[PDB]
């Protein structure tokens, strides 16, 4: 109830729902996958080069589980050879993140993040990792403070057969509209190479414009 | 007291019993029948082993943590031994570590209960949180688990199922509601069936 | 956890074992005689929705080559408790090269229900359980509990209503009865309070047939 | 009831390390601000020699600020070793972050509940890392912690600091300090130093 | 562990209130020379009135009084005496006053099992001529000029506010030890009733004889 | 987490720890015993815990000194192995059998780690020590349940183990025991204790440790031989 | 140490002679080697007989262990499968070798495995110092589609073999049958002045 | 030895011989050593046999553990990555002369330890003769069925002046929808 | 080193016998040291190994012997010792036990060694009691035929000799 | 040692760095690998060849590239400068590499190129000539060296061109230019 071991007699362990609301303050983060790509997009990581990592819920925690994913990338790339399947490394870093859960010495995560990457036989790919450790794959995720009413938005668009190309100004806008904001924006598809990279200035510039 | 696994003054353990309340309150109402020749799944489908599958049902993440175990014994079972580990066996393994969450205080129970089915014929096996497992010949569990088990026992195999979710959560699926896994005599690969 | 949550009541008196002696009033009825032929352990299951299996998880586990068990209390924990009885059955033959005597299994099993009641984090055992063997000239029926104290029987009952089971034991059956018939004993003492048998005999360690237990 | 570490508010987040932000505010404040040529620590008497080109401004509970201290020297020499180079500033930082994160993830174990301002010369251009109790650091251009560091950074929206070289910025930090003097220098043309 | 909503931790606070039932320590710099001094401590009259210590022997030229947990106090003494001969050992110098004090500030509050309640005034007369540092218990050493530790010590903290004297000394130092020792204490202070320790520049730590403490 | 602990090796503000006086009151519930040193030899009653028609606590120690476990008996095993243990582990470097005044002071260090450190309880279990040392003869100790011992002469230890002992006070005359006396003051005071007049051989075992013809063996008592005893103390009334 | 056997029609006849050498010197004329890993598996044993004895011992504990877990009988390439691990691991510290034949639902599998740790089914296999001299006449006489009392006549010949020619390997013959139908042990199976008290 | 690997069209066609002598001393002659570590991937041996079998079936282990959870057939470097590994760390407590092939990707992996990918190899003690029928027939435009003769004719060659290998020569034939291995 | 140990089992009577003598290479020490310990054992090879598994069985004999006041089968025996100096297959202890006793109330005998009559030691035995042995023997006779395979083995032998001790086991009596 | 290439090659060009390697990786008198790549591209122009146990390349070539793919996402002369401490380390153990690296980086205008001895020994080098040509490959280049002290973007490349005709002939040629990182 106040300890994470425990459960609370309804059923479930209510720690772990304080430390979900922690990203349920911070400010949106939205990636969203597409025809191409995922434009992550908050108002970003390197988790390797092939995958990108966009943090919500507070940061301090975050940086952690990101350098878990780095590491956690390089493992498989030095054990397997080939740079890693995304709808692997969500699966493993959420089962990190699952492990606090359980135990009541370490406490539950505060962040929530969508990691995602452009890859050529996945295709993009869009996995967003609760502090639960559930992790799913989207279409369009946005967590934070907007949830629901970034959600909207996102419901509006329909990348399905969007460009990359539109969706690098979308999310800018998706954050105005949801939002003074700070912009960030990331791309990742195959133009980008699945090299994750902030998106070219003078774009990211016109995108806040 | 209710906090930390300890018998209460009744002999019951409290914290496992929440498991149980967790595993309903998990809001997924899993199926699955023994026919001669099939043993369907419904419902979270998961392939333990080319072999063996099994329906985790409760708390989401804490499916993946005994996949991922069930994986690693499944896997462990061949390298000692050389052949596919039996349904039960890998049942009874799992239970065996599930146990372990109610022995210590320490660490709590993965509310998810876990119907296997793989054919060592067809196997229906359950577990709980509670480390006690058993086959069953058309288990269901999860929130409408004993309005289904009426019409189980009041019993084409894949039709039991899918008429039983059907009639029994009162509502007309959509086929991407209902994930459904067979292991056909024939088949003894795991398989989604794919109505 | 590094503590032990067995702590003495103000007179002296260990609230969780007294606790896990209640979770064995849980549990359906065990039975089990020695009879002069053999021992016989009995239980109560049930098919309970009537989808269930008999053979699944039977009670009566044998342990080693003329040693089973019996449990009454919670089903989750005789799993692994079996598993370390097995496996100081096993450890012994290996070392000793002789199926380890009844009364030493049993002995043995007990300090490692003994271990939890002063052990660290974790609770006592909830399971009790009927232990029966017969080694050289003598069957052995043991009733080992949750505080690791044991005891060896003539005749004795466990589960729901061993109160009564036992009061019938004692004047329904003494001395020595051949093995069927102390086990009319045990199926008339059992009905005072689906199910599973096993006996032992001299006949390797035995599940009481199926055809015949009818 | 959140005196534990572990423990996260029903309300919100961890109750430990907002106790931690103030355990900095009894410590005596310190100022930093750059330009391209020099860093400029000033601290109302605390700075460290952390390296040649780093140094820290404590501000909070000593005994957590020489920890951390005792760490960055033994981490700066790291990067000057194993790859022949001074150590960028940004990534010893990061370490920072790192080594504070520990206790907030895990129980008995306190958060470091110094406040820290690193100052550093670097490659792209001298930079000043506030880190807070949290690992959460930040790039900034100039920022004030300890006590009463608001009415300095007050004074900082009207401020010139990255054109105006040393000695003035030197003149224009003890402004801001006085809204005992220890003066922490670097620059392309100078060694972290204790002035 | 638990940082108090208002900031700072809790049991070094309540280890800061166990100084108050330590001895009253004088910890006098003249810059000749150092002058540790401190209170007796003795009550008891069939309890030795030459086996009771305060003041130890770091190095030779470090003496460390010490207060508030008498029995604490030993351990981080006998660490700070391995960490000067570790110090000799691998660089043929004598560890200077700053990292003595320093290398026990390090070990202060390393508890994750409980804070130490002593304060201590190392004293040595190091190239630099006479340094006095002070170490509180909270894992703080700081350089003194005159501070007093322990119990009635806040008012030998402000009387010594008047008499402080640029430069000083040695032997005009050590009086202003004398002075105030009857100030703070509760009784006549007595050759017996004190134990003093001098460094002067040239010498090697002494503890002083006390029919020159009469004086 | 830590939270729960409830210490079970603090120390009381009361001055006295929680677990040792806990442990003190076990052994009330636990049943009479009593052991009785004489100049040749060292017996041990012990009532059987009830006298249940159906169920078909002394051990050796080794052959030359055995135990009396009052408090609780799942404890008292792992004490008795532990007692083998020490035992034989001294047999097999020193090459003697253990002085028996040694086997105690071992044992109840073992006892005494429990309450000092680890947060874990305490055996609750007082036992007895009857023995024959080499360098001592014939000698008999008592183990608090908590450490101590006590070379003791005549001890009771279980239920009434006050009414028991200080019935012994007096009716245990110093050094004058043939092993004869012994036998009559020990029927006795068990007789004493339980609220049944005379007590059947269902409820009395007693081992007698006796110098054996130069090699010293513990026996218990041939139920005939108990029921002798118990037939003379039905006209001993 | 002429130790063998051979896959027949329904089964395994294990073979072995009765003799354990240590050097030059007969230390036992009747020695135990067909090993009794389970009631439907068995396993003889060559090389150093101490190694042979304690490691059938250990895999007879194992193998035990998890039919009577399971309750199912087990099957002969677990026993396999763990021998071929446990004389890897000490990697030539267990030098001594095993010839494994059990019968399965899935039929009868004879391995003969060496102490490095190769298991090789085949329907012959000889093994011990008169391996050599043994699978000679295994090979040049055993026939597939032999029935199941030929074999008799087949592994108490080939051990006869290495009876006679080797001098590592004599005394009397031991055959152990293995089949579902039946088990056989024949433990002595074929032969081929006074100090004057007071 | 020998062990003869090949590529080509659908997937590899390889090969090796039948015998595992341990010394001059015959010891079976019906030993496949082209054994299955995953449906695609077929591992061939040379070094010893009793390394291979610690190697390989623990790579059969991790590699089919690879499959279950990423649900796609192990990419075939990557098995030859665990190859690189399991040999890598112990070069000197080991013997394996590999040539992993998979499905057609010909890897291989030298007894010290390095996995280097060829799109033809030899293995053994055997092979070395073979080296002057391989590369002067080896050609890029041959058809998918002269691999076959290739690789079964070039084994038997090497055979005759190898004294550790004879037997019957076996092939796979690993590809998209089949293996067929031959004898 | 080493020593001698004759073994050997006629009727319901057990023999066992044993050199009195041990080296410090080839000089004698003592006349007198004991290599038949009390269901009997007699180990000879090393005096290290010889005391060192004495003590050691002795040891986790007498917890079973106070464990259960049940006596020890010699089978079991047999194992106790066996399980316990193959433990040492990496550092083996050198010395060869030969128990020889009788099986329990049953008055049957059982011999042993371990790495008719099973001759162990330093030594001359095996080819000697041989056709000697007459499988039936009164004590009378079973302490001649021992007696003589004994000194005779063992006076040829350079390193044994100079004294014999003799256990014929029998419930009725044991000579010596 | 398992088996072996030699024969690597570096010597710097104003504003590049030649580094030309023959692909032969022997084991024994056979030359096993006739195939073999040994002159890895570590950065967007330093690189390194290797001369030495091929399976110690391996190891160094994936490890290598973990510090440096971990680093990008957080020059020459440090890439040397760890390589050293690689080498060294294994070495401590008696567990080496056999491994004899060169490693050629443009880096601001000055042409770093280190040579990493297996045993751990360090410097940079000019003209580098790893082994077979620690004998006869580095008079050829000194030659040139001992006339003109300064060698130019024809010179060197020419002078490795004709070097690697004095192994067999199917060397690739490396080649660092402003850019960074050729092949040819």
């Amino acid at each position: 109830d106040l300890s994470a071991s425990t459960f609370s007699p309804d059923g479930r362990v209510f720690q772990v729902e304080y430390a979900m609301k922690a990203v349920e303050n911070s400010s949106t983060a939205i990636g969203i996958r597409c025809k191409d790509g995922v434009v992550f997009g908050v108002e970003l990581f390197n988790v390797d080069r092939h995958v990108g990592m966009a943090v919500a819920g507070l940061l301090a925690d975050a940086r952690s589980l990101a350098d878990i994913a780095r590491e956690e990338a390089s493992n498989f790339r030095s054990n397997f050879g080939y740079n890693i399947p995304l709808k692997h490394l969500a699966d493993r870093v959420a089962m990190y993140v699952h492990a606090y859960t359980l135990y009541s010495a370490v406490r539950p995560f505060g962040c929530s993040f969508m990691l995602g990457s452009y890859s050529v036989n996945d295709g993009a790919q869009l996995y967003m990792i609760d502090p639960s450790g559930v992790s799913y794959g989207y279409w369009g995720c946005a967590i934070g403070k907007a949830r629901q009413a970034a959600k909207t938005e996102i419901e509006k668009l329909q990348m399905k057969e969007m460009t990359c190309r539109d969706i690098v100004k979308e999310v800018a806008k998706i954050i105005y509209i949801v939002h003074a904001f700070e912009l960030e924006l990331s791309w990742v598809g195959e133009l980008t190479n699945g090299r994750h990279e902030i998106v070219p200035k003078d774009i990211r510039e016109e995108a806040e414009k | 007291d209710r906090h930390i696994t300890i018998f209460s003054p009744e002999g019951r353990l409290y914290q496992v019993e929440y498991a149980f309340k967790a595993i309903n309150q998990g809001g997924l109402t899993s199926v699955a029948v023994r026919g001669k020749d099939c043993a369907v799944i419904v419902t979270h489908l998961f392939k333990i082993t080319e072999n063996i599958g099994c329906v985790m049902t409760g708390m989401t993440a804490d499916s993946r943590s005994q996949v991922q175990r069930a994986r690693y014994e499944a896997a462990n079972w061949k390298y000692k031994y050389g052949y596919e580990i039996p349904v039960d066996m890998l049942c009874k393994r799992i239970a065996d570590i599930s146990q372990v969450y109610t022995q210590n205080a320490e660490m709590r129970p993965l509310g998810c209960c876990m119907i296997l089915i793989g054919i060592d014929g067809p196997q229906v096996y359950k577990c709980d949180p509670a480390g006690y497992y058993c086959g069953f010949k058309a288990t269901a569990a999860g929130v409408k688990q004993t309005e289904s088990t009426s019409f189980l026992e009041k019993k084409q195999t894949v039709e039991t199922a899918i008429t039983c979710l059907s009639t029994v959560l009162s509502i007309d699926f959509k086929p991407s509601e209902i994930e459904v896994g067979v292991v056909t005599v024939e088949n003894p690969k795991f398989r989604i069936l794919t109505i | 956890y590094s503590f032990s949550l067995t702590t003495f009541s103000p007179s002296g008196k260990l609230v969780q074992i007294e606790y896990a002696l209640a979770a064995v009033a849980g549990g359906a009825p065990s039975v089990g005689i020695k009879a002069a032929n053999g021992v016989v352990l009995a239980t109560e299951k049930k098919q309970k929705s009537i989808l269930y299996d008999e053979r699944s998880v039977h009670k009566v586990e044998p342990i080693t080559k003329h040693i089973g068990l019996v449990y009454s209390g919670m089903g989750p924990d005789y799993r692994v408790l079996v598993h370390r009885a097995r496996k100081l059955a096993q450890q012994y033959y290996l070392v000793y090269q002789e199926p380890i005597p009844t009364a030493q299994l049993v002995q043995r099993v007990a300090s490692v229900m003994q271990e939890y009641t002063q052990s660290g984090g974790v609770r006592p055992f909830g399971v009790s359980l009927l232990i029966c063997g017969w080694n050289e000239g003598r069957p052995y029926l043991f009733q080992s509990d949750p505080s690791g104290a044991y005891f060896a029987w003539k005749a004795t009952a466990m589960g729901k209503n061993y109160v009564n089971g036992k009061t019938f034991l004692e004047k329904r059956y003494n001395e020595d009865l051949e093995l069927e018939d102390a086990i009319h004993t045990a199926i008339l003492t059992l009905k005072e309070s689906n199910i599973e048998v096993g006996i032992c005999n001299e006949a390797g360690f035995r599940r009481l047939t199926p055809t015949e237990v009818k | 009831y959140d005196n534990d570490v572990t423990v996260w508010s029903p309300q919100g987040r961890i109750h430990q390390i907002e106790y931690a932000m103030e355990a900095v505010k009894q410590g005596s404040a310190t100022v930093g601000l750059k330009s391209k040529t020099h860093a400029v620590l000033v601290a109302l008497k605390k700075i460290l020699h952390v390296d040649n080109h780093i140094g820290i401004s404590i501000a909070g509970l000593t005994a957590d600020a020489r920890l951390l201290c005792n760490f960055m020297r033994q981490e700066c020499l790291d990067s000057r070793f194993v790859f022949d180079r001074p150590l960028p500033v940004s990534r010893l930082v990061s370490l920072i972050g790192s080594k504070t994160q520990i206790p907030t993830q895990r129980y008995g174990r306190r958060p470091y509940g110094v406040g820290l301002l690193i100052a550093g010369y670097d490659d792209m251009g001298p930079h000043i890392f506030q880190t807070c109790p949290s690992a959460n650091y930040f790039d900034c251009r100039a920022m004030s912690i300890g006590a009463r560091s608001q009415s300095a950074r007050t004074y900082l929206e009207r401020h010139e600091f990255m054109e105006c070289n040393l000695n003035e910025l030197v003149k224009h930090g003890l402004r801001a300090l006085r809204e005992n003097v220890s003066i922490g220098i670097v620059g392309k043309d100078l060694e972290f130093t204790i002035y | 562990n638990t940082f108090s909503p208002e900031g700072r931790l809790f049991q070094v606070e309540y280890a800061i209130e166990a100084i108050k039932l330590g001895s009253t320590a004088i910890g006098i710099q003249t810059s000749e020379g150092v002058c540790l001094a401190v209170e007796k401590r003795i009550t008891s009259p069939l309890m030795e009135p030459s086996s009771i210590e305060k003041i130890v022997e770091i190095d030779a030229h470090i003496g460390c009084a010490m207060s508030g947990l008498i029995a604490d106090a030993k351990t981080l003494i006998d660490k700070a005496r391995v960490e000067t001969q570790n110090h000799w050992f691998t660089y043929n110098e004598t560890m200077t006053v700053e990292s003595v004090t320093q290398a026990v500030s390090n070990l202060a509050l390393q508890f994750g099992s409980r804070p130490f309640g002593v304060a201590l005034l190392f004293g040595g007369v190091d190239e630099k001529g006479p340094q006095l540092f002070h170490m509180d218990p909270s894992g703080t050493f700081v350089q003194c000029d005159a501070r007093a530790i322990g119990s009635a010590s806040e008012g030998a903290q402000s009387s010594l506010q008047e008499v402080y004297h640029k430069s000083m000394t040695l032997k005009e130092a050590i009086k202003s030890s004398l002075i105030i020792l009857k100030q703070v204490m509760e009784e006549k202070l007595n050759a017996t009733n004190i134990e003093l320790a001098t460094v002067q520049p040239g010498q090697n730590f002494h503890m002083f004889t006390k029919e020159e403490l009469e004086e | 987490s830590r939270r729960y602990d409830s210490r079970t090796t603090i120390f009381s503000p009361e001055g006295r720890l929680y677990q040792v006086e806990y442990a003190m009151e076990a052994i009330g519930h636990a049943g009479t015993c009593l052991g009785i040193l004489a100049n040749d030899g060292v017996l041990l009653a012990a009532e059987r815990r009830n006298i249940h028609k159906l169920l078909d606590k002394i051990y050796k120690l080794n052959e030359d000194m055995a135990c009396s476990v009052a408090g609780i008996t799942s404890d008292a095993n792992v004490l008795t192995n532990e007692l083998r243990l020490i035992a034989q582990r001294y047999l097999l470097q020193y090459q003697e059998p253990i002085p028996c005044e040694q086997l105690v002071t071992a044992l109840c260090d073992i006892k005494q780690a429990y309450t000092q450190f680890g947060g874990k309880r305490p055996f609750g279990v007082s036992l007895l020590y009857i023995g024959w040392d080499k360098h001592y003869g014939f000698q008999l100790y008592q183990s608090d349940p908590s450490g101590n011992y006590g070379g003791w002469k005549a001890t009771c230890i279980g239920n009434n183990s006050a009414a028991a002992v200080s019935m012994l006070k007096q009716d245990y005359k110093e050094g004058e025991m043939t092993l004869k006396s012994a036998l009559a003051l020990a029927i006795k005071v068990l007789n004493k204790t339980m609220d049944v007049s005379k007590l059947s051989a269902e409820k009395v075992e007693i081992a007698t440790l006796t110098r054996e013809n130069g090699k010293t063996v513990i026996r218990v008592l041939k139920q005939k031989e108990v029921e002798q005893l118990i037939k003379k103390h039905e006209e001993e009334e | 140490t002429t130790i063998a056997g051979v896959v027949y029609k329904d089964g395994i006849v294990l073979g072995a002679d009765t003799r354990a050498t240590e050097g030059m010197v007969v230390a036992d004329k009747n020695c135990s080697k067909i090993h009794f890993i389970s009631p439907n598996i068995y396993c003889c044993g060559a090389g150093t007989a101490a190694d042979t004895d304690m490691t059938t011992q250990l895999i007879s504990s194992n193998l035990e262990l998890h039919s009577l877990s399971t309750g199912r009988l087990p099957r002969v390439v677990t026993a396999n499968r763990m021998l071929k691990q446990m004389l890897f691991r000490y990697q030539g510290y267990i030098g001594a070798a095993l010839v494994l034949g059990g019968v399965d639902v899935t039929g009868p599998h004879l391995y003969s495995i060496y102490p490095h740790g190769s298991t090789d089914k085949l329907p012959y296999v000889t093994m011990g110092s008169g391996s050599l001299a043994a699978m000679a006449v295994f090979e040049d006489k055993f026939r597939p589609d032999m029935e199941e009392e030929e074999a008799k006549n087949l592994v108490s010949e080939a051990i006869a073999a290495g009876i006679f020619n080797d001098l590592g390997s004599g005394s009397n013959i031991d055959l152990c049958v293995i089949s579902k139908n039946k088990l056989d042990f024949l433990r002595p199976y074929t032969v081929p002045y006074r100090c004057e008290k007071g | 030895t020998t062990i003869m690997a090949v590529q080509f069209d659908g997937g590899v066609v390889l090969g090796a011989d039948s015998r595992t002598t341990t010394g001059s001393y015959i010891a079976n002659r019906v030993t496949d050593k082209l054994t299955p570590i995953h449906d695609r991937i077929f591992c061939c041996r040379s070094g010893s046999a009793a390394d291979t079998q610690a190697v390989a079936d623990a790579v059969t282990y991790q590699l089919g553990f690879h499959s279950i959870e990423l649900n796609e057939p192990p990419l075939v470097h990557t098995a030859a990555s665990l190859f690189k590994e399991m040999c890598y760390r112990y070069r000197e407590d080991l013997m394996a002369g590999i040539i992993i092939a998979g499905w057609g990707q010909v890897y291989s992996v030298p007894m010290g330890g390095m996995m280097v990918r060829q799109s033809f190899a030899i293995g053994g003690s055997g092979s070395s003769y073979i080296y002057g029928y391989v590369d002067a027939t080896y050609r890029e435009g041959m058809t998918k069925e002269e691999c076959l003769q290739f690789t079964a004719n070039a084994l038997a060659l090497a055979m005759e002046r190898d004294g550790s290998s004879g037997g019957v020569i076996r092939l796979a034939a690993i590809a998209e929808s089949g293996v067929e291995r031959q004898v | 080193n080493g020593g001698a140990v004759m073994a050997m089992k006629g009727k319901n009577c057990v023999a066992i016998a044993a050199d009195r003598r041990f080296g410090i290479q080839a000089q004698m020490v003592t006349t007198d040291f004991q290599k038949i310990f009390p269901l009997y054992i007699g180990l000879a090879g090393l005096a290290t190994d010889v005391q060192t598994v004495a003590q050691r069985l002795k040891f986790r004999l007498n917890l079973y012997e106070l464990k259960e006041g049940r006596q020890i089968k010699p089978y079991t025996l047999m194992s106790m010792v066996a399980n316990l100096l193959y433990e040492k297959r990496f550092g083996p202890y050198y010395t060869e036990p030969v128990i020889a006793g009788l099986d329990p109330k049953t008055f049957k005998p059982f011999i042993c060694s371990l790495d008719d009559f099973v001759v162990s030691g330093t030594c001359q035995m095996y080819g000697m009691c041989e056709s000697l042995w007459e499988p039936n023997m009164d004590p009378d006779h079973l302490f001649e035929t021992i007696s003589q395979a004994m000194l005779n083995a063992v006076d040829r032998d350079a390193v044994s000799g100079m004294g014999v001790i003799v256990h014929i086991i029998e419930k009725d009596k044991i000579t010596t | 040692p398992m088996v072996t290439g030699t024969s690597v090659l570096g010597v710097k060009f104003e504003g590049g760095v030649v580094i030309a390697a023959d692909m032969l990786g022997s084991y024994g008198s056979l030359a096993r690998f006739r195939n073999i790549s040994r002159i890895m591209r570590v950065n967007n122009s330093t690189m390194l060849g290797a001369s030495g146990d091929y399976a110690d390349f391996q190891y160094l070539k994936q490890v290598l590239g973990q510090m440096v793919i971990d680093e990008e996402l957080l020059s020459p002369r440090a890439i040397h400068s760890w390589l050293t401490r690689a080498m060294y380390s294994r070495r401590s153990k008696m567990n080496p590499l056999w491994n004899t690296m060169v490693i050629g980086g443009y880096a601001d205008g000055e042409s770093f190129l280190g040579y990493v001895d297996m045993l751990g020994v360090a410097y940079e080098a000019p003209s580098l000539a790893t082994g077979y040509g620690a004998y006869l490959a580095q008079p050829l280049l000194r030659e040139v060296l001992e006339k003109q002290p300064v060698l130019s973007q024809t010179e060197a490349r020419d002078l490795v061109e004709r070097c690697m005709r004095v192994s067999y002939n199917r060397f690739q040629i490396a080649t660092v230019t402003e850019k960074g990182v050729e092949i040819e």
